[PDB]
């Protein structure tokens, strides 16, 4: 795990914080909702 | 917050507000969900009854987004104590659950081994609130933030006239008009990684603010992130 496995979150084997789920790539973490844990707001 | 500059709209959703029966600020907290604040266990020592408010960005205008959430359980970590400022770490379940909306929207919980490879080892992480601007002045009416670069521990301990513990860690700079000031603890530190902004830290204390050769001292959140589970389940 040490370029982070190419992991957008937690990590070969990435992983997301809750209320993402790892996207089809198995690397990427997709938001579930419109608010989803650190990310900044838009309007 | 000594120097940094404001929160933009969205930037800074995480931070929480704990106002006294006076209806003003005395400590941040930060949002981890819907139903739980991080907080410092110091800032339990204050008022006696509290509140949260979420959303806010300037604390002399009312500006849509705006809530106010009562505390249900007040859970202090037990060892906590003022003689050594060490566990200063505490979480608040509100009686009702935060509306995510635009300025209200939790930071990330972290992983543990991961924290401590990944996120402590990063450069800066970032601190924000509503404390004073200057270490005698007054408090900021607007949500500022700060970066502030992780300290090596050795060179803080050579710099505290207190004990650094483990469940402590420094952040900030030798000489540099910047650092976190009263108001501010409780309040959130947390680190970016790619795009996602993860807790690291509770802002816990320091030895007046930006004072030359004192950093700020926060709460390490990896130590108590087992805690912090348990704590938001029971
Ligand atoms: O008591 C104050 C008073 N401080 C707090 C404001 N500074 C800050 O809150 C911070 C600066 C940087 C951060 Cl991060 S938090 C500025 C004066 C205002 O009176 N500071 C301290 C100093 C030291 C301690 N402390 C540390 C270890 C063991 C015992 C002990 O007492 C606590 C404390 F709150
Ligand atoms: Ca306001
Ligand atoms: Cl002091
Ligand atoms: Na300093």
């Amino acid at each position: 795990c040490s370029d982070n496995g190419d992991c957008d979150q937690f990590c070969v084997v990435c992983s997301c914080a809750r209320g993402y789920t790892l996207a089809d790539n198995g690397k990427a973490c997709i938001p579930t909702g419109p608010y989803p844990c650190g990310k900044q707001t838009l309007e | 917050i000594v120097g940094g500059q404001e929160c933009k709209d969205g930037e800074c959703p995480w931070q929480a507000l704990l106002i006294n029966e006076e209806n003003e600020g005395f400590c941040g907290g930060t949002i981890l969900s819907e139903f739980y604040i991080l907080t410092a266990a110091h800032c339990l020592y204050q008022a006696k009854r509290f509140k949260v408010r979420v959303g806010d960005r300037n604390t002399e205008q009312e500006e849509g987004g705006e809530a106010v959430h009562e505390v249900e359980v007040v859970i202090k970590h037990n060892r906590f104590t003022k003689e050594t400022y060490d566990f200063d770490i505490a979480v608040l379940r509100l009686k009702t659950p935060i509306t995510f909306r635009m300025n209200v929207a939790p930071a990330c919980l972290p992983e543990r081994d991961w924290a401590e490879s990944t996120l402590m080892t990063q450069k800066t992480g970032i601190v924000s609130g509503f404390g004073r601007t200057h270490e005698k002045g007054e408090q900021s009416t607007r949500l500022k933030m700060l970066e502030v670069p992780y300290v090596d521990r050795n060179s803080c301990k050579l710099s505290s006239s207190f004990i650094i513990t483990q469940n402590m860690f420094c952040a900030g700079y030798d000489t540099k008009q910047e650092d976190a000031c009263q108001g501010d603890s409780g309040g959130p530190h947390v680190t970016r990684f790619k795009d996602t902004y993860f807790v690291t830290g509770i802002v816990s204390w320091g030895e007046g603010c930006a004072r030359k050769g004192k950093y700020g001292i926060y709460t390490k959140v990896t130590a108590f992130l087992k805690w912090i589970d348990r704590s938001m389940k029971t």
